[PDB]
C-alpha cells in the first residue's frame, strides 16, 4: 500500500538542515563584531562554511580511531570604521564530524549517535487552579526559547503581579513595565485591566521612578537604585537578542496562540504581546478561553542535532567572541589581522565536547540492526533542557492521548526510565518546528479515496475532527461499512457514522514502533508483554546466518534496508565481479558498475569500474563485541537497481531482517527441566551450528615511562616455557590467528621493579641458592580465564604506530580475539513475545518426543500460556508457522486482522493448516479435532499420552546477556583503597555486598556467628583476613576476630569533627576507665 | 453532581503506611464521652443540617460539622467511643485521649491500660483488614509485636515529681517507677496519658545513639548526642554488628 | 571485643583538637601541624614535609623510610631520622594520625549553627539573621561592655549603626562603656564564654514554674540544653572552634593513576583551601590590611571551614574540577551511602559467586548445583590444604600452580573437600531470613546453579534469568549452624505463618492432579478388585486397569474419602458378618464375620499410587 518514507531520515534531515543552513543563519547572524568603539569593524560574509574535506575514510577513522570530521572556513569581509579597510581574510574555525552512513557520527574512531530529545515549546501557557476551597486562580507563564521567564496569576483579589522566576517578583503593576498613558492596557485591552480597572493600589507610580525601584526596591535589592538601573536591567533581560530568543516557534505559537500579528521574525518580544498575554489571563478571569495542557504532545517539541548542536555552537561563539572582543579590539590598528585575532578553540571545544560528551552522544550499539533503528529514532525526554528523573514524577510519564500515532506506547525501558524514553511511532515525523506531522487519509462523505498520497498534516493530535482509526472494515471501494465506526475526537473516541468523518489513519499499526508493530500476531496479546517482546528483540545477538523467520510481519524488509548495515545497490548496474570481499560489479567497469554507467552521478565515478567498489567487511567488533560481515550474496552478471541490496549485514538475510531462527517446538511439561521458566533443547539445535554466535574482543595494553623507566615488551620474560615465550612474537606479541587459552600470554611486558626494600629471609634464600635474583616485574598480558578462540588481530600504537596513547606511553597494543560460541545451558533466550526463558538440559537428540514422522522436535516450552503474559498471540503463530513449515512457505501478516466479524486470524490459520494436509496428505499435519494437536512419542521410550500436544515452529532468538557475562567468584583478591573491603566491582574479582536487609536474613536466623565473621574476616579485620586465611591453610580452625575497620575509620572522621570519643573499657575491681586505639 | 470514591482498587500499603506512622490526618468528630439518646442524624438536625453529637447523661448540646465526603448515622445506645462517635477513622490518638476521657476513673493505670490496649487492639485489626483486603496473611502475633512497640510511652505532665518535664514524653516504666518512689517517698504524680510514638518517632533518637545515627540523623542526632556525651555501650544488637563483636545471643547467650 | 564497653560521644576542645596531632619528637619539638595546603611534589612524588601529606607528622608512607632518607628497612624502626624528623614506624601508622590547624580565626561550627534548633542560637536566645549575622561579618553586636552606655545589649550595630556608635565619640560626654563590637565570631565567642549558667536550670527555672500559659516549649528547651551542658562539662564556647583537626591523610588518599594522571580527593581540596585562606589572612593582619578586606577575609575563611564540614549546607555549594558539588566531611558518612549505611552495615565480602540460575532436576533439594569454575574459587584454599594433607602438593605455590593445572585432584580432591560443607545461597538482597539458607554444594558442569523447584517459592525465583549469589562459611562453627539451622531442608514453613512453604507448586501439582483425578467413563480395569502389594500397581503396568479407573482395593486402614460417607448404604444382610455393608466407598465385613474382615476401597488406581508414594516415603 503506502510508502514508508525512509525511516530514519529524522536525522538525516536534521543535520542536513543545519548544515544547509541551520547555522549560517545563526552564524551570520553572529558575523558583525567591531572595535570597542565602533571604529574598527570585525564582520564576515557568514554565508559559507567553505569546508575542506574529510581526511579519512570513515574506515580510516575507525582504524585511526580518529573523529571523521571536516573543517570549515568562513570568508570574512572588509573590516574597520576607522579607515574602512578590509584586512579581509576568511577562516575556518573548526572540524565537523559530517555524519556517517547510519546517519550518526563516529568520533575517536568509536561510533556514536545523538539522540534527539523532546521538550516543551516556547510560547506561553496558562495554568489555573484552586485553593483548598474553590478559589480558582489562574496564572500564566512565558518561555522564550532562551532567556528568562515572565509569570502572572490572580491572588484572591483578582489582582496581579509580574513574577519572573517561579515567584521571583510580584507587582500590582503586572502590565506597567515600559508603557505610559496606561490606557494602552487600561482600555486598549477592551476587557478587564485588573478586572476593569486598576489595582486597589493602582498607583501609577512610574514617572521618573518608571523602570526604577520596581527593578530595585523589590528587585535586585541593595543599591541606590537608578532609573537607569532598572532600565538597563530589564532591557537586557528581554531585548538584547543577545539573550532572549523567542524562537521561531516562539513567535509562531504566540501569534497563533494569540493571533498576535507580529511575524516579523520578531525574534524577541514587544509590549503589545505582553499585555496581550495579560489580557488573556484576564479574559479568563472572566473566563473567556482555555488554560493550556503542556502534556498535549503538540505543544511540545523535539529537537535533534540540528540545533542541539547549533545553538550549542552559538555559545561556542560568544565565548570566542570575548576573546576576540578585546584581542581584536583593544590593541592597535595594524597588527590586527583578520587572522590572529580569531581562535577556534572555544568552538572546537564546545563541539569536541558536545559530542565527546553530553548525555546525548550516546554510543551506538550495534547489536543488531534493529537495535539501531530503534536507537536512532529514539527520542527522549531527559537531558539538559529536560527534566530529571526525580524532579519529574509520574503523570508526566503517561500516555497523553495525544501521543497516539506518534509515540509508540509500547515502548520503553523501565528502570525508572519508563516513560521517559519513547521511541518514535512508525510513521511519524516532524515539522520544521519540531512537532510530529502525522500522516493520515482524507475521508470524504466518510470515505477515503485512497488515491490521496496519505495526508502529511496533523502535526498535533488536535486536527479536531472525525478521525478514523486506521482499522476499519472498509467496504471495497471506499465506503466504510459500519455506521458505528469509532473515532477519536477531541481526544475522544466516539461512536461515529460513515459519512461524517474526515480522517482515517493510514493503517491500524502506525502508533506502534520497531519491534512492536512487527509482532507476528500482535493484535492478540497483552500489551506489556508485548513490551517485553519488543525489547527482547532488540537484544538478539546476531548469528553466523540468522534466517528470515517464517511468519513475519511483512514489515521489515525495509527495516533492514535502512539500517545501513547492509549494502545497497547504490545505483544500478548488472553485477560482475564479486569475490567475497567486494562486488566488482563496481570498480570493475562492466554492466553493474555500468548501468553504474547508465546514469552517472553528479561528481561520483560516473561510469567506470566505479568505487561502487563497495568493499564489504568481515568481522568487525560491535558495541557489544558481536561480529558482523556481508558475504557477496548476489550472483554474477546480473541486474540490479538502486536501492536494491547487495550483501548482508550481521543478521539479516534475504536482505531482510532476520533475527533468530525457527525451530520446532512443542508444549508440554517436561519434568524438572522446563518445569517452570526453563527450556529444553535437542542437541541438533546447536549441532547444526544454529544459535552460535561470534564474539570478539578488545584487549589493549600499553607501556609507559615509569620514572623508573620504560617497561617492556619483550619476547623475553623471566620464568617462561609454553603459553609463555612460546605463542609469543619477538616483542612477546602473538601471531594472528593463534588459538589461545585461558592463561597464556597475549603480550608480554616486564617493568623496572628493582628492589630497595626486602626481608632478610629473602636475602637468605638467595644465599642458599645464592640466586642473585632478577629485578623486573613482568606484567605480561594474559588471557584471562574462560576465553578461547582464535586471535584475530593486533593493533600496535607507538610514536610510529599512530602514537595514539596517553602522554608518555610508548606502545599501545590492541588485540582482538574472537570466539564461536555455541548455545549452552544458561542463556536467556526468548521468543518474540516476552518469553524470557533459560536453558537447563540438552538432550541428546535420541531422547526427545520427536514427532509422528519421527522428526525429533526440539524445544519444549511449558504449555499453559497467555497467563499474566496474555501472549496467546504466540501460539497463533506457532501453529501458523508449522503450516508454512509443512507447506514449507513463508507468509507475511499484520496485527489487527479486522474487517472480519470473527477473529479472522483464527480462520486463516486453520485454513491454512487445513489445507496443508492435503498438499501432502501427511494427514497428521492438521487435526480439526484438537486443532494442530499431534501425537508424539517420546524418545526415551516410545509412547504418546492421553492428551495430544500442540506443535509448531516458532522463532526464537538468543539473548546477549550471556551466562559468562555474569559469573564470578572470589576467593579473595584485591581490596579497596580506603576501606579495604574487597573490591567488588563486576569485572575483576568482585565481592557480594551484604546490605542491611541481607543481614536482616542472618540475625533473623538462629546461630549467627557467620554473620559476624562475615562481617569481618571476610571483609575487614585486615590482619584478620590474612591470618585466617592462613589459619585454614595450617589445617585447624581460625582465630577470634577483631574489630573491623570501617569502624576505626569512623572514628576518625568523627573525630575529625569536634569529638572526644572515649571508646573505653571499665576494667579492674577498681573498675578501670581507659581509652584505646 | 457529587460522585463516588468507587473504582476497582482501593487501599494498599499507603493505607498501612499511614496508620503505622499513625499520622493524624483522619477527620473524626468523635466526642470524648459516651452518651445514648436519639441524635436523629446530624445530631439533632435532619432538616438542612446540624452535624453534632450526644450529651445523654449530660445536658450540653455540642454540635461539630462534617463534610459531603463522609456521612455518619449511629443513633442511640451510642459509643463510649465503643466506636469513634462520628465515623471516619478516629485516629488512635484522638481515640486514646477519648479512651482516656472515658478511661480516667480507675487506677490512672487501668484507665490507661484498658484504653491503652483498647486502642491497640483496635489497631491491629485495622491492619489485618488490610491484609485481608488482599487475603495476604501476616500472623497478628507479629503485628502485635510492633505496635506494642509502638506505644508504650507516656508523655509526662505536671512532672514536678518524677522530674520528667511536665510534657516530657518518656518511656512507661522508669517514670511510673519514679512515680512509685515519690508515691511512697512524698511527691506529686506526673500525668501518664499513654501515648503512641508512631513508627519513625519509635527507634532513631532512642537509647543507643549509634543505631539511631545509622538509621537516620547520622549528623542530626550526632550533634546532640555530642552534647550529651550520651554514652552508648552499644549493648544489644545492630552495633555489635556495626562494630563487629557478635550479638546479645550466640556465645553471649551461651557463656553469657 | 574486650577492648572497651561504651563509647563517649562529645566535642573536641582546641586542646583535644591540637591533641589529635602533636607527635612531639625527641629532638623535643612538637609537630602534627601542617604548614602547607599543597600535595605531593611535582618533580618527585614525595610528600613535601609540612603539606597535606607531611610524613612527619602523619607517618613515613614508605614503611621505615625517613622522608629525609638514610634508613629504608624495619631494622630502623623505633630510631627515627635526625635530619628529617620523620617518625619511622612502618606506614599503617598513617590513616590514623591526625593533624590540625591552628586557626587564624574562630568558625561557628556549621553544625551548631545552622542546625534544626541552631543550638548556638538556642543558647544565645538570639535568632538567625541576627546571630547568623554575626558571623559572616555582617553586623555588629553591642558587647556587654559595648552596651554599658546608651547601647542596648545584643543590639545589632550592623555597620552604619556601629559607625554611628563610633560617632557620638568619647570625645564627647559619656561613651565610657567598652567595645567588643561583634563584627566576627571572635566576639560571638565571648558571648558564649561570657555567660555563667549555674544560674540557668534554677534562677532561669524561676520562669519555668511561672508563665504557666507562656511559650513553655521555648524555655524548657533552653533548659535542657543548658542543663545538659552543666550536667556534662560542655561550655558552649567549645562550639565555636579554633583549631581544626585533619584526616589522616590516606583517607583522603590521593593517588597515582596508571595513565599518569592522578586521583585527587576533595578532602585535601577543601582542606587546602582553607589553608590558604587562612594563611593569607594571617598575612593580611600581618600586613595590617584595612579591614574591610581582612574583614571580608575572615568571612571567607569562615566559610571555607564551613564547607569543609558540610558542603552545601549554608552558602554556595563548592564545585571544583569535579564539575559538581564537592563531598564534604559530612555526607561521606551520611546518606544512603554514608559510611554507615553502606560500608558499614552492608559490606561487600569475598568467598562468594553469582550466577544465573536454573532448575536443577536430578539434583534433589538441600543440594545445589554448582559450576566447577566457581566452586573452585570458592573453595580455594580449603582445597589446597587438602593437597598438602594428601601430600601430593608440597608448598603452596606448588599447589597454586597445580590448582590452575586442574590435576585429577583439582576435580578429585575437591570434592572431597566439599561435601558436607554447606553453602549459603541468596537471590539478591533479601530481608526474609529464609531468603537465604544453607545448601550442600554438588558439582555440576555448565555454569548455572542448579536449583530445586520446592525451594523456588521461598526465594521467589523465576528462571527467567535471575541470579543468585553464593557465600561460603568458614569457621567451622559457622558451618555448624549452617547445617544446623538453615539447612534448607529443615525449614518448611513460613515463619510468618505456620503454613508450609514448600509446596509443590505447579505442574507438579497437576501431575498429581492428573494422577489422581477422576476421568469419567473410566472402563479399562474399572470396578476391578485388588489386595495390597501394590497389586493394582502391577496391574497397572500391565494396564490390567486404567490409571483413571475406579476399582475395589483390599486395604484395612482408613480411608478418608472426601465427601464423607460413614453411614452405610445398602448393607448386604445375607449371612455371617453379612450385614455386609456398602458405602459410597467402602466395603466391609463386621457382625459374625468379625469387625472389618472386608475392606475394599472405591478408589482410582492412581490415587493409590499416590497414597502409596507418600506412604512409603514416610514411615515404612
Amino acid at each position: 500500500a503506502f510508502l514508508l518514507p525512509d525511516l530514519i531520515e529524522i536525522q538525516r534531515s536534521s543535520f542536513r538542515w543545519f548544515l544547509e543552513e541551520g547555522l549560517i543563519e545563526e552564524l551570520n547572524s553572529f558575523s558583525p563584531i567591531t572595535d570597542y568603539t565602533g571604529k574598527l569593524e570585525l564582520h564576515f560574509l557568514g554565508h559559507n562554511y567553505k569546508l575542506k574535506e574529510p581526511k579519512y575514510s570513515v574506515e580510516e577513522a575507525k582504524r585511526r580511531d580518529s573523529t571523521y570530521a571536516v573543517q570549515m572556513y568562513v570568508p570574512t569581509r572588509l573590516l574597520n570604521k576607522e579607515t574602512g579597510d578590509i584586512k579581509e581574510q576568511e577562516v575556518f574555525i573548526g572540524d565537523l564530524p559530517l555524519m556517517t552512513d547510519r546517519g550518526t557520527f563516529i568520533i575517536n574512531g568509536a561510533e556514536r549517535v545523538i539522540v534527539n530529545q523532546i521538550v516543551r515549546s516556547p510560547g506561553v501557557y496558562y495554568k489555573s487552579e484552586i485553593d483548598k476551597n474553590g478559589r480558582r486562580t489562574y496564572s500564566a507563564s512565558l518561555i522564550p526559547n532562551r532567556g528568562a521567564w515572565l509569570k502572572f496569576e490572580t491572588d484572591r483579589n483578582d489582582l496581579v503581579w509580574v513574577r519572573i522566576d517561579k515567584t521571583r517578583k510580584l507587582s500590582a503593576q503586572v502590565l506597567l513595565k515600559a508603557l505610559g498613558l496606561s490606557d494602552n492596557e487600561i482600555f486598549d485591552a477592551l476587557r478587564h485591566p485588573e478586572y476593569f480597572q486598576k489595582t486597589i493600589e493602582k498607583e501609577g507610580q512610574f514617572s521618573e521612578e518608571e523602570a526604577l525601584m520596581e527593578l530595585y526596591r523589590k528587585l535586585r535589592p541593595g543599591e541606590p537604585p537608578t532609573v537607569l538601573g532598572g532600565q538597563q536591567l530589564l532591557d537586557s533581560r528581554f531585548f538584547d537578542p543577545k539573550r532572549y530568543d523567542l524562537g521561531r516557534v516562539g513567535r509562531y505559537k504566540l501569534n497563533k496562540k494569540l493571533r498576535l500579528s507580529v511575524p516579523d521574525t520578531v525574534r524577541v518580544l514587544t509590549s503589545g504581546d505582553i499585555l496581550a498575554a495579560v489580557d488573556y489571563l484576564i479574559n479568563l478571569e472572566y473566563d473567556i478561553g482555555s488554560i493550556d495542557d503542556i502534556d498535549h504532545l503538540g505543544n511540545r517539541r523535539v529537537r535533534s542535532v540540528g540545533e542541539l548542536l547549533q545553538n550549542q555552537v552559538r555559545v561556542g561563539l560568544n565565548r570566542l567572541e570575548r576573546i576576540i572582543r578585546e584581542r581584536m579590539t583593544v590593541s592597535d590598528a595594524e597588527v590586527l589581522t583578520p587572522a590572529s585575532l580569531v581562535n577556534p578553540k572555544p568552538l572546537v571545544a564546545a563541539i569536541k565536547e558536545f559530542f565527546g560528551s553530553s548525555q546525548l552522544s550516546q554510543f551506538m550499539d550495534q547489536t543488531n540492526p534493529l537495535a539501531e533503528l530503534t536507537h536512532k529514532r529514539r527520542l527522549s525526554a531527559l537531558g539538559p533542557g529536560g527534566l530529571t528523573r526525580e524532579r519529574a514524577g509520574f503523570a508526566v510519564r503517561d500516555i497523553h492521548p495525544s501521543h497516539y500515532g506518534r509515540i509508540c506506547p509500547i515502548e520503553t525501558p523501565e528502570g525508572p526510565n519508563a516513560g521517559l524514553i519513547g521511541s518514535l511511532a512508525t510513521h511519524a515525523r516532524v515539522n520544521q518546528y519540531g512537532f510530529l506531522e502525522t500522516p493520515f487519509r482524507p475521508v470524504e462523505n466518510g470515505r477515503v479515496r485512497f488515491d490521496q498520497p496519505a495526508a502529511y498534516m496533523t502535526a498535533d493530535e488536535e486536527d479536531d475532527l472525525r478521525v478514523a482509526p486506521g482499522d476499519i472494515p472498509v467496504d471495497e471501494n471506499g465506503y466504510i461499512i459500519g455506521p458505528q465506526v469509532p473515532v477519536r475526537y477531541r481526544q475522544e473516541f466516539s461512536t461515529t457514522t460513515p459519512e461524517q468523518v474526515d480522517y482515517v489513519a493510514v493503517s491500524p499499526v502506525q502508533i506502534v514502533s520497531v519491534a512492536t508493530s512487527m509482532i507476528p500476531f500482535l493484535e492478540h496479546d497483552d500489551a506489556n508483554r508485548a513490551l517485553m517482546g519488543s525489547n527482547m528483540q532488540r537484544q538478539a545477538v546476531p548469528l553466523l546466518k540468522p534466517e528470515r523467520p517464517l511468519v513475519g510481519t511483512g514489515l521489515e524488509a525495509q527495516g533492514a534496508r535502512d539500517s545501513g548495515m547492509v549494502i545497497v545497490s547504490r545505483t544500478d548496474g548488472d553485477v560482475v565481479y564479486v569475490d567475497a570481499t567486494e562486488i566488482r560489479v563496481r570498480v570493475s567497469g562492466q554492466l553493474p558498475t555500468a548501468s553504474g554507467k547508465s546514469t552517472d552521478n553528479g561528481q561520483l565515478t560516473s561510469q567506470k569500474g566505479q568505487e561502487i567498489r563497495y568493499t564489504v567487511s568481515k568481522y568487525q567488533r560491535s558495541n557489544q563485541d558481536t561480529c558482523l560481515n556481508q558475504k557477496p550474496l548476489v550472483r554474477i552478471g546480473e541486474r540490479v537497481v538502486a536501492g536494491q541490496v547487495l550483501a548482508d549485514g550481521s543478521s539479516t538475510e534475504g536482505g531482510e531482517l532476520a533475527l533468530g531462527q525457527n525451530i520446532v517446538v512443542a508444549y508440554m511439561p517436561w519434568e524438572g527441566y522446563n518445569y517452570e521458566d526453563a527450556i529444553l533443547i535437542s542437541e541438533r539445535l546447536v549441532q547444526d551450528d544454529i544459535y552460535t554466535s561470534i564474539h570478539i574482543e578488545k584487549y589493549e595494553i600499553e607501556a609507559r615511562q615509569t620514572k623508573l623507566g620504560p617497561e617492556e615488551i619483550t619476547r623475553e620474560i623471566p620464568n617462561v616455557g609454553e603459553d609463555a615465550l612460546r605463542q609469543l612474537d619477538e616483542q612477546g606479541i602473538i601471531r594472528i590467528g593463534a588459538w589461545v587459552e585461558a592463561g597464556d600470554i597475549l603480550v608480554g611486558k616486564v617493568t623496572p621493579k628493582g628492589e630497595s626494600d626486602q626481608p632478610p629471609e629473602e636475602k637468605l634464600l638467595r644465599a642458599i641458592f645464592g640466586e642473585k635474583a632478577r629485578d623486573v616485574r613482568d606484567n605480561s598480558l594474559r588471557v584471562p580465564n574462560g576465553e578461547k578462540g582464535r586471535v584475530v588481530d593486533v593493533r600496535l600504537f607507538t610514536r610510529e604506530q599512530g602514537d595514539e596513547l596517553p602522554p608518555g606511553a610508548n606502545m599501545v597494543v590492541r588485540v582482538y580475539v574472537a570466539q564461536k560460541r555455541k548455545i549452552q545451558v544458561g542463556d536467556k533466550m526468548a521468543g518474540r513475545h516476552g518469553n524470557k526463558g533459560i536453558i537447563s538440559r540438552i538432550l541428546p537428540i535420541e531422547d526427545m518426543p520427536y514427532l509422528p514422522d519421527g522428526s525429533p522436535v526440539d524445544i519444549v516450552l511449558n504449555p499453559l500460556g497467555v497467563p499474566s503474559r496474555m501472549n496467546v498471540g504466540q501460539v497463533f503463530e506457532c501453529l501458523l508457522g508449522w503450516a508454512g513449515h509443512t507447506l514449507g512457505v513463508r507468509f507475511k501478516i499484520t496485527p489487527f486482522d479486522e474487517m472480519y466479524g470473527e477473529e479472522s486470524s483464527r480462520r486463516i490459520v486453520h485454513g491454512k493448516l487445513q489445507e496443508a494436509r492435503d498438499e501432502t496428505g501427511k494427514d497428521w499435519v492438521y487435526n480439526p479435532d484438537d486443532p494442530g494437536k499431534i501425537m508424539v512419542y517420546d524418545g526415551r521410550t516410545g509412547e504418546a499420552f492421553d492428551r495430544p500436544v500442540t506443535i509448531g515452529v516458532a522463532y526464537m532468538l538468543k539473548l546477549v546477556h550471556l551466562v559468562d557475562d555474569k559469573i564470578h567468584a572470589r576467593s579473595t583478591g584485591p581490596y579497596s583503597l580506603v576501606t579495604q573491603q574487597p573490591l567488588g566491582g563486576k569485572a575483576q574479582q568482585g565481592g557480594q555486598r551484604f546490605g542491611e536487609m541481607e543481614v536482616w536474613a542472618l540475625e533473623a536466623f538462629g546461630a549467627a556467628y557467620t554473620l559476624q565473621e562475615l562481617l569481618t574476616v571476610k571483609s575487614d579485620d585486615m590482619q584478620g583476613r590474612n591470618e585466617a586465611l592462613n589459619a585454614i591453610v595450617k589445617g585447624k580452625a581460625i582465630p577470634r576476630p577483631g574489630t573491623p575497620e570501617s569502624f576505626k575509620v569512623l572514628m576518625r572522621e568523627l573525630q575529625s569533627l569536634g569529638l572526644d570519643i572515649a571508646v573505653h573499657k571499665v576494667e579492674t575491681q577498681a573498675d578501670g576507665s581507659s581509652l584505646d586505639v | 453532581f457529587e460522585r463516588a470514591k468507587t473504582g476497582d482498587i482501593i487501599q494498599g500499603l499507603p493505607r498501612i503506611e499511614e496508620l503505622l506512622e499513625a499520622r493524624k490526618p483522619k477527620e473524626a468528630c468523635i466526642l470524648a464521652k459516651r452518651g445514648g439518646e436519639v441524635k436523629v442524624v446530624y445530631g439533632d438536625g435532619d432538616e438542612a443540617i446540624a452535624i453534632k453529637v450526644i450529651e445523654s447523661n449530660g445536658v450540653v448540646t455540642d454540635y461539630p460539622l462534617g463534610p459531603g465526603q463522609n456521612l455518619a448515622m449511629p443513633d442511640g445506645s451510642v459509643v463510649p467511643a465503643g466506636q469513634p462517635l462520628s465515623d471516619g477513622p478516629s485516629n488512635p490518638h484522638e481515640i486514646l485521649e477519648v479512651f482516656f476521657s472515658l478511661g480516667s476513673e480507675d487506677g490512672v493505670y487501668a484507665c490507661a491500660s484498658h484504653a491503652l490496649q483498647k486502642v491497640q487492639t483496635f489497631l491491629v485489626n485495622e491492619v489485618q483488614m488490610v491484609y485481608q483486603s488482599q487475603g495476604i496473611d501476616i500472623a497478628d502475633k507479629h503485628i502485635e509485636v510492633i505496635v506494642r512497640q509502638m506505644t508504650n510511652k507516656v508523655r509526662i505532665d505536671d512532672g514536678g515529681d518524677t522530674t520528667m518535664l511536665p510534657g516530657e514524653l518518656v518511656e512507661l516504666r522508669q517514670v511510673e517507677q519514679v512515680n512509685e518512689a515519690m508515691a511512697i517517698t512524698g511527691g506529686a504524680r506526673a500525668q501518664y496519658t499513654p501515648v503512641l510514638l508512631g513508627i519513625t518517632k519509635a527507634s532513631l533518637n532512642t537509647d543507643s545513639f549509634i543505631s539511631a545515627a545509622s538509621f537516620q540523623e547520622t549528623t542530626r542526632v550526632l550533634t546532640e548526642a555530642a552534647i550529651e556525651g550520651k554514652s552508648d555501650w552499644l549493648r544489644g544488637l545492630k552495633e555489635n554488628v556495626i562494630i563487629g563483636r557478635l550479638i546479645p545471643a550466640g556465645t553471649g547467650y551461651n557463656t553469657y | 571485643t574486650n577492648q572497651f564497653d561504651y563509647v563517649k560521644i562529645g566535642l573536641a576542645s582546641p586542646e583535644r583538637i591540637r591533641q589529635w596531632g602533636e607527635r612531639t619528637l625527641p629532638n623535643g619539638q612538637v609537630v602534627g601541624e601542617v604548614t602547607k595546603p599543597e600535595t605531593i611534589n611535582y618533580r618527585t612524588l614525595k610528600p613535601e614535609m609540612d603539606g597535606l601529606f607531611c610524613e612527619r607528622i602523619f607517618g613515613p608512607a614508605k614503611d621505615w623510610e625517613c622522608h629525609c632518607g638514610k634508613y629504608k628497612r624495619v631494622r630502623h624502626r623505633g630510631i627515627v631520622c635526625e635530619r628529617c624528623g620523620v617518625e619511622v614506624t612502618e606506614s599503617r601508622v598513617r590513616r590514623h594520625r591526625m593533624g590540625y590547624i591552628k586557626l587564624a580565626a574562630p568558625v561557628a561550627h556549621v553544625w551548631y549553627l545552622k542546625g534544626i534548633p541552631s543550638y548556638i542560637s538556642i543558647l544565645l536566645d538570639m535568632p538567625l539573621r541576627d546571630v547568623e549575622q554575626i558571623v559572616y561579618f555582617n553586623s555588629y553586636v553591642v558587647l556587654s561592655p559595648g552596651n554599658a552606655e546608651t547601647l542596648t545589649y545584643k543590639q545589632l550595630l550592623s555597620e552604619d549603626q556601629w559607625l554611628e556608635i563610633e560617632d557620638q565619640i568619647y570625645s564627647e560626654d559619656s561613651q565610657l562603656q567598652g567595645v567588643e563590637v561583634g563584627i566576627g565570631a571572635e566576639a560571638l565567642l565571648r558571648l558564649l564564654a561570657d555567660i555563667n549558667l549555674e544560674q540557668e536550670a534554677e534562677s532561669l527555672r524561676e520562669e519555668i514554674g511561672s508563665a504557666k500559659g507562656q511559650k513553655r516549649a521555648k524555655l524548657i528547651k533552653r533548659l535542657r540544653v543548658i542543663d545538659n551542658f552543666i550536667a556534662t562539662g560542655s561550655k558552649p564556647e567549645w562550639m565555636v572552634m579554633t583549631v581544626i583537626p585533619v584526616i589522616p591523610p590516606d583517607l583522603r588518599p590521593m593517588v597515582q593513576l596508571d595513565g599518569g594522571r592522578f586521583a585527587t580527593s576533595d578532602l585535601n581540596d577543601l582542606y587546602r583551601r582553607v589553608i590558604n585562606r587562612n594563611n593569607r589572612l594571617a598575612r593580611l593582619q600581618e600586613i595590617l590590611a584595612p579591614e574591610i578586606i581582612v574583614r571580608n577575609e575572615k568571612r571567607m575563611l569562615q566559610e571555607a571551614v564551613d564547607a569543609l564540614i558540610d558542603n552545601g549546607r549554608r552558602g554556595r555549594t563548592v564545585v571544583g574540577a569535579n564539575n559538581r558539588p564537592l563531598k564534604s566531611l559530612s555526607d561521606i558518612i551520611e546518606g544512603k551511602q554514608g559510611r554507615f549505611r553502606q560500608n558499614l552495615l552492608g559490606k561487600r565480602v569475598d568467598y562468594s559467586g553469582r550466577s544465573v540460575i536454573v532448575v536443577g532436576p536430578k539434583l534433589k533439594i538441600h543440594q545445589c548445583g554448582l559450576p566447577r569454575e566457581m566452586a573452585i574459587e570458592l573453595f580455594q584454599p580449603f582445597v589446597i590444604n587438602r593437597l598438602i594433607r594428601s601430600g601430593m602438593v608440597n608448598n603452596i605455590k606448588a599447589a597454586k600452580k597445580l590448582i590452575s593445572r586442574n590435576d585429577p585432584s583439582v576435580w578429585d580432591v575437591l570434592e572431597e573437600v566439599i561435601e558436607g560443607h554447606p553453602v549459603m545461597l541468596n537471590r539478591a538482597p533479601t530481608l526474609h531470613r529464609l531468603g537465604i539458607q544453607a545448601f550442600e554444594p554438588i558439582l555440576v558442569e555448565g555454569r548455572a546453579i542448579q536449583l530445586h523447584p520446592l525451594v523456588c517459592p521461598a526465594f521467589n525465583a523465576d528462571f527467567d534469568g535471575d541470579q543468585m549469589a553464593v557465600h561460603v562459611p568458614l569457621s567451622l562453627e559457622s558451618q555448624a549452624e549452617a547445617r544446623l539451622l538453615m539447612l534448607a531442608s529443615n525449614n518448611i514453613l513460613s515463619p510468618a505463618t505456620g503454613r508450609p512453604i514448600i509446596t509443590p507448586s505447579q505442574d507438579m501439582v497437576l501431575g498429581a492432579y492428573y494422577l489422581t483425578a477422576e476421568n469419567p467413563g473410566a472402563t479399562k480395569g474399572a470396578g476391578k478388585y485388588f489386595a495390597s502389594l501394590d497389586d493394582v500397581i502391577m496391574a497397572f503396568q500391565q494396564e490390567q486397569i486404567d490409571l483413571h479407573a475406579y476399582v475395589y482395593v483390599r486395604f484395612d486402614g482408613d480411608v478418608e474419602s472426601d465427601q464423607p460417607d460413614t453411614e452405610p448404604v445398602k448393607v448386604t444382610t445375607n449371612e455371617d458378618g453379612s450385614r455386609t455393608v456398602l458405602y459410597k466407598y467402602r466395603r466391609v465385613r463386621e457382625d459374625a464375620q468379625g469387625n472389618v474382615i472386608s475392606q475394599y476401597i472405591y478408589t482410582t488406581p492412581g490415587r493409590v499410587i499416590y497414597n502409596k508414594a507418600i506412604q512409603e516415603a514416610l514411615a515404612s
